């Protein structure tokens, strides 16, 4: 098909900006990133989401051997060498 | 061989050459006129100007501003604006390259055809495309299902696409972007103490907003933080030197977007229009759109807007359901970027409207290459 | 698209992932190489075990600690932790994730570019960043200024932070910690009648330690009423089921953080160390610190160790300023959980070393990215 073709070429092949004259090839992280030219007033939004952040509560809850005993506040086995 | 990319913003024009990374030009899209018919001490033969000197020359000239809310209010004026930006900007000869053009969503059927009809009659274009804004942004980030939230100077929209095609049900017009905070920034620096009010103070602001504004992800907390503390606080360093101190005002700017009652506007507020058009899509693609919620346009530049939407929608969604929100670094131009990749792709090269597809056709085959 | 937290103790190691509300893995930053039997055909074994298994099979091993005093003297070993830790604890690929890596306030410049080196070089990491593990505490308590206390396995810091930034002047260490207040128990658990000595004998003493010990509001009362009475003291069953009673040695063990010449040191104590790194800092930022002193680390895990820092800055405060001692139950794994959330902001995103940085600049970018 002429459609999905172009489709799958949008995502598959370099539908990033991988284009040329001077871009930003790699970029990573866990969310994105919203942003300007000014740093300013980039700290200025991750320090107020640092203090606006709710708790261990908003993260993912994970089965791990340690963090078993913080859901559970105060437990304790073995603590380090 | 090489294609035109051309995208007009209400604000500004972004023109250049598909397959670059950025375009070549921008430039407000403002055309000048000098009052008074015939007589003048003007200039050579120039009846008009675009963009910077027609700003430059407002007082000889009256200015107009050809596509007020993403629509195109007047041709004569658009055409001036593609002639200064094949000739002026790009330096190019339009019957020598196939040229993709932009529209904002809802455009009328109308001025789709006569879009077609200059590109081909007015400019002899051997090939052109229209592209859905919004769209071109969604395709900027390698997807081709989602929802872009697209903000500017002059309006935002929420646009459900699905495998290419906007979804017109679901598309809303949210009545408030760029120019409105601009305009509320000076209001709240007015009360502080200071005073801006003519069209070269706003322009002044208006690099406030783009450098110092920020949206924080808690505003109570951030307002009691800035009540009770000098710590986000900075000045400003004007041309004539008058040092400014802004607060509380870097952060109750962009918060406009979230509460539109902070400019005497009844409306519904970025997160909850970007939520209502996912609810009025079908229950059964509705979770691409949340997963897949896409930002652009100058007006969602403003750092911590992302975590902040995560944040509202999931507040207003059903459990669990995976909320991502896509904010590149790039958003400003990704309509013209999306541009650029569609129409460097090879697959797309037989997606052109031709010239000779125009002959037999007329200004109605746009409808048939579209939606 | 998940990120990688490794929060590098001169105890225990933790990783996880950027979003987690805790750690994955959670071993020894112990490297064990096999000791030299003095045999003619020596083959049999690897040449290196890392973590848990180095502990198990310790008997056969000679025991190395890569990382002594939160601060790296060793990177060969380092290295082998490193490894380890994405591989066998994490099982992912070090080449597909940003990692976030933590580091001990006053890490020597020399230090800091050896990991960067590390992770671009040896690891090919796509990002990384290097944070002080002290503000990630803070950080994790959702506060961008204030005092921690971080006491962990063989050192306590004060750490003074403004806005996401340390105050190095005003840092202080500490050189008495959980081993030191170990090593306590031991000794005065030995002159009571018992004896612990063979280093399988400390971690049961570490174990009493972690269950049992506590910090009294009021040293003098508490022995006191330790001297006429038995209700203070508790059973610890050992494997072999010898029921050792322990009395006053569970509030006098903690008490050497406040009275470190209960050890024979010239020392400050915890709550002086703390008061001591306030001072150093401007009038304006006193409040501040004084309002919003955290606890983090192992060793602060103490019942009663809060309201006994409360009573003790308090007295050794002007009056009328406000204390307040925020001691969380996750204090344990604050560093951790800090960098969790950092890691995982959409405004941080922008904020990593890319592998590009790293190429055009070198090792040394890393100082660039704090101050
Ligand atoms: N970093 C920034 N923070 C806040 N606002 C910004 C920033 N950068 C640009 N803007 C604003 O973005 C608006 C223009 O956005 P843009 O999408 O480029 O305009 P346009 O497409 O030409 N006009 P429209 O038709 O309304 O979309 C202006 O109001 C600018 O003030
Ligand atoms: N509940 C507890 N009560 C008392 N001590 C504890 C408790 N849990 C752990 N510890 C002690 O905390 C110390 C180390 O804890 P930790 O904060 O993990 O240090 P680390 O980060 O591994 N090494 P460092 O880099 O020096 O901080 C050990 O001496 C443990 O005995
Ligand atoms: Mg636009
Ligand atoms: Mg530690």
């Amino acid at each position: 098909s002429l459609h999905s073709a172009l489709m799958e070429a949008i995502h598959s092949s370099g539908g990033r900006e991988k284009l040329r004259k001077v871009a930003e090839q790699t970029s990573e992280g866990r969310p994105k990133k919203p942003s300007y030219v000014e740093a300013e007033s980039e700290r200025s939004a991750l320090l107020a989401a640092i203090r606006g952040h709710s708790g261990t509560l908003s993260l993912r809850k994970v089965s791990s051997l340690a963090s078993e005993e913080l859901q559970s506040f105060r437990n304790a086995a073995l603590g380090a060498p | 061989v090489a294609a035109l990319v051309v995208d007009n913003g209400s604000g500004m024009c972004k023109a250049g050459f598909a397959g670059d990374d950025a375009p070549r030009a921008v430039f407000p899209s403002i055309v000048g006129r000098p009052r008074h018919q015939g007589v003048m001490v003007g200039m050579g033969q120039k009846d008009s100007y675009v963009g910077d000197e027609a700003q430059s020359k407002r007082g000889i000239l009256t200015l107009k501003y050809p596509i007020e809310h993403g629509i195109v209010t007047n041709w004569d004026d658009m055409e001036k604006i593609w002639h200064h930006t094949f000739y002026n900007e790009l330096r190019v000869a339009p019957e020598e390259h196939p040229v993709l053009l932009t529209e904002a969503p809802l455009n009328p059927k109308a001025n789709r055809e006569k879009m077609t009809q200059i590109m081909f009659e007015t400019f002899n274009t051997p090939a052109m495309y229209v592209a859905i804004q919004a769209v071109l942004s969604l395709y900027a980030s390698g997807r081709t299902t989602g929802i872009v939230l697209d903000s500017g100077d002059g309006v935002s929209h929420t646009v459900p696409i699905y495998e290419g095609y906007a979804l017109p049900h679901a598309i809303l017009r949210l009545d408030l972007a760029g120019r409105d905070l601009t305009d509320y920034l000076m209001k709240i620096l007015t009360e502080r103490g200071y005073s801006f009010t003519t069209t070269e103070e706003r322009e002044i602001v208006r690099d406030i907003k783009e450098k110092l504004c920020y949206v924080a992800l808690d505003f109570e907390q951030e307002m009691a933080t800035a009540a009770s503390s000098s710590s986000l606080e900075k000045s400003y360093e004007l041309k004539d030197g008058q040092v400014i101190t802004i607060g509380n005002e870097r952060f109750r700017c962009p918060e406009a977007l979230f509460q539109p009652s902070f400019l005497g506007m009844e409306a519904c507020g970025i997160h909850e229009t970007t939520y209502n058009s996912i609810m009025k899509c079908d229950v059964d693609i509705r979770k691409d759109l949340y997963a897949n919620t896409v930002l652009s346009g100058g007006t969602t530049m403003y750092p911590g807007i992302a975590d902040r939407m995560q944040k509202e929608i999931t507040a207003l969604a059903p459990s669990t359901m995976k909320i991502k929100i896509i904010a590149p670094p790039e958003r400003k131009y990704s309509v013209w970027i999306g541009g650029s990749i569609l129409a460097s792709l090879s697959t797309f090269q037989q997606m052109w409207i031709s010239k000779q597809e125009y002959d037999e056709s007329g200004p109605s085959i746009v409808h048939r290459k579209c939606f």
